[PDB]
């Protein structure tokens, strides 16, 4: 059971959710439409490469921690 | 071959090993340690193959990237080895560790960005190229994202456990390994990272020379681990698909085993560390 898609602006930044070098694949996240590699745990939290070592609950809070991270920088593929 | 406790570095020992990490970064050979890592994080997977993190070998995957970064060094000065950070004794910004004169302290409130050490984006001496987003200098952000590191106590209740690691082997697991990473529990390696913020945050936490210092901690603490449970050891021992089994080979180098990392003292040894007592 994936989570749902979201699209939202998030601190001035569109953030996107939706089921779809690194691992395979079962969600996808988008920062002003460059993708944001996330990845589950076991538990069902989620990390991203911004901020790989602390689980938040939703691909959404992922993706708000990732423009958290980033200040206004554009995310690089 | 020994290695020391941050803290206790003398003024040359700061400024040699300081120097071989420039030299790795300018020769184009350290950044290819912050691409190594970065694949492996990005690729280990709780259901699937695991090889770095999230999995027993972390703690023999970890042993072995150290060893290769210390044998680069060493290459540059042959008397430079991996300092250790206990950052269950040195846990506050004012640590010497933090000072000019050895990694620089937190970066500045409006972009995190470090201001001062031989890491500096201002020195021209460290840009940041493995990189997930545009910014190209180093940051750090201490006790931001996290009020507190682990403590003595904290660090004693997982040296307790006493299995290695239980399956399902990943994040998921009780024992040993999965609490001193810090899925679980009251969380060691994964909340350091945590707490120096800045890249040391993300995939890319090579970029921050601390990430050795930390690592060389947590390694110690395997080290202490054993001496405290001569009985046990790594598992598991055969037969488990996507994990490192404890006599299989592990990649990147494919040629070398848990089995061939289990005993530092092959390798190095420390300033100090318990007998088993
Ligand atoms: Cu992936
Ligand atoms: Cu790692
Ligand atoms: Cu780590
Ligand atoms: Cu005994």
């Amino acid at each position: 059971a994936a989570p749902e898609s979201f699209d939202e602006v998030y601190k001035g930044r569109r953030i996107q959710g939706r089921p779809a070098h690194e691992h395979g694949g079962g969600y996808e996240v988008f920062v002003d439409g460059v993708q944001l590699h996330v990845m589950r745990n076991a538990d069902g939290s989620w990390i991203s490469v911004v901020s790989h070592y602390d689980p938040v609950p939703t691909p959404r809070a992922a993706a708000r921690a990732a423009v958290d991270e980033l200040q206004g920088a554009p995310l690089l593929p | 071959t020994v290695r020391k406790n941050q803290a206790t570095l003398t003024a040359d020992e700061k400024r040699r090993f300081v120097a071989a990490v420039l030299e790795l970064k300018r020769s184009g050979r350290y950044d290819e340690f912050v691409r190594t890592h970065n694949e492996f994080i990005m690729s280990d997977t709780d259901s699937g193959e695991r090889t770095g993190h999230r999995s027993p070998s972390f703690l023999p995957w970890h042993r072995r990237f150290l060893l290769d970064f210390e044998q680069a060094l060493q290459s540059v000065d042959s008397s430079v080895t991996l300092p250790y950070w206990d950052w269950s004794a040195d846990r506050t910004v004012r640590a010497s560790l933090w000072a000019p004169d050895f990694l620089g302290g937190t970066g500045r409130s409006t972009d995190g960005r470090v201001m001062d050490g031989p890491f500096a984006a201002s020195t021209g001496n460290w840009p940041i190229n493995v990189r997930v987003d545009s910014r190209t200098y180093l940051r750090r952000s201490l006790g931001g994202s996290v009020a507190e590191l682990p403590t003595r106590a904290e660090v004693e209740s997982v040296l307790a456990i006493s299995a290695y690691d239980l399956p399902p082997y990943n994040s998921a697991s009780e024992g040993f390994r999965n609490h001193l990473e810090g899925w679980r529990g009251v969380n060691l390696h994964n909340r350091v990272h945590v707490w120096v913020g800045g890249q040391m945050a993300t995939g890319v936490s090579p970029n921050d020379p601390v990430f050795w210092l930390h690592h060389a901690y947590v390694d110690k603490l395997w080290a202490e681990w054993q001496r405290r449970h001569p009985d046990s050891a790594y598992v598991p021992t055969g037969g488990t698909p996507d994990v490192v089994d404890l006599n299989e080979t592990m990649k990147p180098w494919n040629t070398v085993r848990p089995a061939d990392l289990l005993d530092h003292t092959a390798y190095y040894t420390f300033d100090a560390l318990e007998h088993h007592h």
